[PDB]
RNA sequence: ACUUGAUCUCGGUGUUCAGUACACACAGGGACAGCAAAAGCUCGGCCUAUCGAUCCUUUUGGUUUAAAGAGUUUUUAACAA
RNA sequence: ACCUAUACAUUACCGCUAAAGUAGAUGAUUUAUAUUACUUGUGAUAUAAAUUUUGAAACUUUAGUGAGUAGGAAGGUACAAU
RNA sequence: AGAUCAAGGUUAUGAUAUAAAUGUCCCAGUGGGCCACUUUUGGUAAGCAGAACUGGCGCUGUGGGAUGAACCAAACGUAAU
RNA sequence: UUAUUAUAUGCACUUGUAUGAUUAACAAUGCGAAAGAUUCAGGAUACCUUCGGGACCCGUCUUGAAACACGGACCAAGGAGUCUAACAUAUGUGCAAGUUAUUGGGAUAUAAACCUAAUAGCGUAAUUAACUUGACUAAUAAUGGGAUUAGUUUUUUAGCUAUUUAUAGCUAAUUAACACAAUCCCGGGGCGUUCUAUAUAGUUAUGUAUAAUUAUGCCUCUAACUGG
RNA sequence: UGGAGCGUCAAUAUUCUAGUAUGAGAAAUUAACGAUUUAAGUCCUUCUUAAAUGAGGCCAUUUACCCAUAGAGGGUGCCAGGCCCGUAUAACGUUAAUGAUUACUAGAUGAUGUUUCCAAAGAGUCGUGUUGCUUGAUAGUGCAGCACUAAGUGGGUGGUAAACUCCAUCUAAAACUAAAUAUAACCAUGAGACCGAUAGUAAACAAGUACCGUGAGGGAAAGUUGAAAAGAACUCUGAAUAGAGAGUUAAACAGUACGUGAAACUGCUUAGAGGUUAAGCCCGAUGAACCUGAAUAUCCGUUAUGGAAAAUUCAUCAUUAAAA
């Protein structure tokens, strides 16, 4: 039936998001829940509710709306849709990363998720900078 | 319809002589067409590997008809899978209001052979034929091998 | 393995690897007193590899 | 050449390539043949859709003692033995074919009762709808009763699996049925040589009178 | 060759699959003698194994 | 082994309608093995017709 | 001097060797015998050459099997040497 | 004395071949410190910060080693269609 | 000649193990060889003819013999010393 | 007794030495420099210039080709190990004493897919030229039996980590058990052929004894049947 | 695989069957065919500025301009469901077929047992012999030629020739007959894992053409300007086709080798160089030329320490509301 290892050996190579690029030995998934965008087994669309990712924002720049996994109340046979929950920290460029370790404890993506929210918060910022040089 | 990369020609192409030799080229028919000559220049190949080619043993039956040797076969080994094994437990209490009735020609079989080593219940077997050991090893158990018509 | 991971109280068996009838034909010199190894005929009968080189009358007994 | 392989007999020496048949219209002969059955079942009537009656059991040889040659006949004694109407049976659709020389009582009965099963369910349209001798009805005219033209006209098809679990459970099972077979064969082997001995025993005493 | 098209069952469609490929308990009625295939590994979750 | 295992499949209707009183059980084909290696090998061949 | 072992049967081994067949040889089992007072010796020639498949013809053997609708007799065929 | 090979040797790198190791991450591990059981002494608990996925078809460790026609096997690569 | 008991010390030369054992596909190719030490036959001799052993060439580059299919060193992943 | 050596250095603290295929400390030179733009290293990329070293023309057959062997002036397009049939092995997959719609039929959405009755192949039993005949003492048995057995159970022994000294893991010493697979030996059956037992009695029935095919006696002329 | 008549039993006979007229059905069904309707945006901006068929937009209706039983295909200056032909449902139309009744035409009462009565039935043919071809056909499978040449409880066959006893099975030597079946031709269609102008037919075109052979026969090469010819007026020079200006187009680097425009080979320009392996070439460097890459939080630290700004589910914060 359903387990993230049976699901994955069907998906391992014949995927629709895996899009390997030309020298680099078999990686890249273009998934919406990958956060370290290769294709591992436990960076994946569905690995069954270890499925966290980090998305901006919607309002650039402050947010990073984080789709937290919508878990084991779901099989995840769908939900009267629930299973992405989107709790989105904001308002401080380096406080919210403590408030993401503070948030989740699902210690497998944890240092590879706030490695991503930083790398979104590195990117959304630079509007009032990179200007004058007078 | 056959996956060609695993065919050798995808791979041998192109080295020159395509797997067949420089000295001893792939020519058209360098030994004879077909079973030539299994009695001169292929005789070693024809005995071994087929001892018994090239003769006549004999009795000619002009127009054999395949009904006069039909006789399908069954040993005592089955004989009791033809009634249910779930109808074997009840006669194995023990309680013999039985032998059962087996009509082996209604199934498809005629000759009841005797490989077997069948249990201690009797049977009543209506088949068209007999072995010597099918008659014994049933009537020892009580029942009777009986002639179907 | 979730019950006996180390295999305590198990009986690990295998049926015969040469039970099958492809294996009946390996390997064949008629001329030795021990072959008994089953040609690749098409059909079982007289006038199918049963004459010269099998019978002591026709030819020889193999 | 080489190896232990199976002497070949492929019969490809006769300009065979001009004898090749395609089979690519396997499917639209299945469709052709089916649209004709639909065409023909509508262009009969409420009359049955196959539909003759096709008698027999007892296919010939010792393999098929039981699985039918498909009954052409109904062999006029079986008509005459069953209340019809030998020329008349053909006009219903009974398929009267007058080449079979019915060799059994029981094969004659097997089809007589087949000719009584049908003809008891064979509904009869009247001609002029006064219908003095029906024998069935005109209010069992098919619109009222059947109008079916059902599809198969089945053959009641052959039970024998079975196994009927019986007690016989014999007392006189002390009889050597394996050796009746050995005694029967030599009885049929020595018919003539007993009969030759049944000549000299019928003629050596005639040498006593002279 | 790629399993899993997005599918929509109606109600009386969905209620017939326990007949076609029968059930784990009993065989099927609409496919004579058919018996649902058994997996080589019933529990199939390695991370709990 | 089970046939049940997630044994309630809700039915939906036209207004996206979670709510019925009709809740049918998961019809036990859905536990049978997914094997894409045999599906690809039947697909390779059956669409040659 | 006296003899017929120069016989009958079943496989196995040596040589040639592909480690195939003929052929020759050898070691035996079974049977029937010869010489010899017996022990024993003999399965041709004191040992190493002196030889020949299939198919067909043929003869000798069973008190033979088959000719497929059934009986008997001719015939034909089969099997063994 | 000395010069001189694609040999010898020690090193870097490529492959091959042969072994060996790793998958409880609602876990493991640091550094401090509060408390602590206290065994003198070292552990266990709380806090604060930190590191900790890999197409397991992967990653890590170790050693030897490399001629080749005819020829065979593996892995890639170009072309065009479903 | 065997079937089960009783007794038996330290396992019965040396040095080796790039793993060995075994099936199948008896799968590909091959079934023209030439060269050389020592042995050797025919020929008067032959860069001729024919054999025995080992090693080579064939398939093999590099160093040396100015030169070379076989001689003498040495066997070959890309580089430094 | 003359000497010699090792052990009897914890607690902190260093920018210290070693060891994780033991290279790193000091300086100099020069600013990725907003666009704009130099410095230092490198680039036989694909050529031209200058020297040194090496360097024969490929394909082929051949023992041996740069050959005074054959083909090739050059260039673009084309251009050669395939379809089929039948086997055999290996591997993949499905079901398993079975399996296999596919000639057909049915449903039907369209040369597909689905569903399916009677067979039919192949397998499940063989061997004879043929007629005969037809597979282990037995309600049970993997070449029955024997060896060499991977492995699970098991023996007690010190014994090892933990010990509650309970309960494990470990080697074996070693007991017993089954011994998978595979090969190697000895058997036993089916059928065939041959010798042999039967001198045969005898084993069952026809016959025979009677009654009335029938009933039962029993000898056995007859057939069947047993034997190494 | 037989009958014909009689007795005879049973049923029965104003009757039905067949056929032509037949208006069946106030055109009724069904089928063919041409049909016939286009349903719905050429709605707004952007690039082409040569053309939108593209790209962005079109309240809500849980977000989609409209239709969709019509998102097959084709045409339209580029990729078009809504431009157009169609397409789907259909109507509309002309055909046909199912003849209800009526008329005449023409035919007809048995099937049922019985034993009476005459109870036939294909010759130079069957078959034998022989010869030749033929077949799996074997001491003849078929067929043919020649000599012989029949019988009527007969004659044939019954995969081993032969006599003899039976058994089984059909009726030769005369005649028809639909369906299933076949189909590189002919009419008329729909397709495809096919070929894409040296391929596919030989032939995509004025292709069995041009040509060649006395003949039989043989047998090519040969597609592409652009959306539209708007196919270059006019001027100069020439004896002139032509050149040079100009013009046309989005483009003439699309001007009738008319899309692209490769190699082979080369005229011209620019660069450097030249008496050795003929030239090429390998490897190391070279001059010239061009080029690629280049760096920020520390010693004996992501340490000591002062300024601003903004602000807070952060505090020692506290309640409150959730959703996990």
């Amino acid at each position: 039936a359903t387990s993230s290892h049976l699901n994955w050996l069907i998906i391992r190579n014949n995927n629709a998001f895996l899009l390997k690029k030309r020298d680099v030995k078999k990686p890249f998934s273009t998934e919406p829940n990958n956060l370290a965008s290769v294709s591992s087994y436990r960076y994946s669309g569905i690995v069954h509710k270890k499925t966290l990712g980090v998305v901006p924002a919607a309002d650039k720049k402050g947010f990073t709306a984080v789709l937290k996994k919508g878990k084991y109340a779901q099989r995840p046979a769908k939900n009267t849709v629930r299973v992405d929950f989107k709790a989105g920290p904001r308002r401080s460029l380096k406080k919210l990363k403590n408030l993401l370790i503070g948030s989740k404890y699902r210690k497998d993506l944890t240092q590879a998720a706030l490695r991503r929210a930083s790398a979104v918060l590195r990117s959304q910022k630079p509007a009032p900078v990179k200007g004058k040089k007078a | 319809m056959s996956n060609i990369k695993r065919k050798k020609t995808r791979k041998l192409r192109g080295h020159v002589s395509h797997g067949h030799g420089r000295i001893g080229k792939h020519r058209k028919h360098p030994g004879g067409r077909g079973n030539a000559g299994g009695m001169h220049h292929h005789r070693i190949n024809f005995d071994k590997y087929h001892p018994g080619y090239f003769g006549k043993v004999g009795m000619r039956n002009f127009h054999l008809r395949r009904q006069h040797k039909f006789r399908p076969e069954i040993n005592l080994d089955k004989l009791w899978s033809l009634v249910g094994a779930e109808k074997f437990a009840e006669l194995e209490k023990e309680k013999s209001t039985k032998a059962p009735v087996i009509d082996l020609v209604k199934f498809g079989y005629y000759k009841l052979l005797g490989r077997g080593h069948l249990p201690a219940r009797p049977v009543i077997v209506k088949a068209k034929y007999f072995s010597k050991k099918a008659e014994d090893k049933i009537k020892k158990a009580g029942g009777v091998c009986l002639l179907s018509a | 393995a979730l019950r006996s991971p180390t295999g305590k109280n198990t009986l690990l068996l295998q049926g015969r690897r040469t039970a099958r009838t492809a294996c009946k034909h390996f390997g064949k010199a008629p001329g030795v007193p021990h072959s008994h190894t089953r040609p690749y005929v098409r059909s079982k009968g007289r006038k199918f590899e049963r004459a010269r080189g099998r019978r002591s009358s026709c030819g020889y007994k193999k | 050449g080489k190896g232990n392989n199976m002497i070949p007999n492929q019969h490809y020496h006769k300009w065979w390539q001009r004898h090749v048949k395609t089979w690519f219209n396997q499917p639209a002969r299945k469709v052709r043949r089916h649209a004709n059955r639909v065409k023909k079942a509508k262009a009969v009537f409420p009359r049955p859709a196959s539909g003759a009656l096709r008698p027999v059991v007892r296919c010939p040889t010792i393999r098929y003692h039981t699985k039918l040659r498909a009954g052409r006949g109904f062999t006029l004694e079986e008509l005459k033995g069953a209340g019809i109407g030998a020329n008349f049976a053909k006009t219903i659709g009974i398929a009267v074919d007058r080449r079979r020389k019915n060799k059994s009582l029981e094969s004659r009965q097997r089809n007589i009762q087949r000719l009584k099963e049908y003809r008891s369910k064979l509904i009869l349209f009247p001609i002029n709808e006064k219908k003095i001798r029906a024998g069935e009805s005109s209010l069992e005219e098919c619109k009222l009763a059947t109008q079916l033209k059902g599809p198969v006209l089945p053959i009641k098809n052959e039970q024998p699996a079975v196994v009927e679990f019986r007690e016989v459970t014999k007392d006189e099972k002390k009889f050597k049925a394996f050796a009746t077979l050995r005694k029967a064969r030599t009885d049929a082997r020595l018919v003539g040589i007993r009969a030759k001995r049944a000549k000299e025993a019928a003629e050596s005493e005639d040498a006593a009178k002279g | 060759g790629h399993v899993g098209r997005f599918v929509i069952w109606t109600e009386s469609a969905f209620a017939r699959l326990n007949d076609l490929f029968g059930t784990w308990k009993k065989p099927s009625t609409l496919k004579k003698g058919y018996n649902l295939p058994q997996p080589k590994m019933a529990n199939t979750d390695l991370s709990r194994l | 082994s089970l046939g049940n295992a997630r044994p309630l499949v809700s039915v939906y209707t036209e207004k996206n309608e979670p709510a019925k009183d009709k809740n049918i059980c998961l019809p036990a084909v859905f536990k049978a093995p997914i094997r894409p290696d045999v599906v690809n090998e039947v697909h390779q061949l059956l669409r040659r017709n």
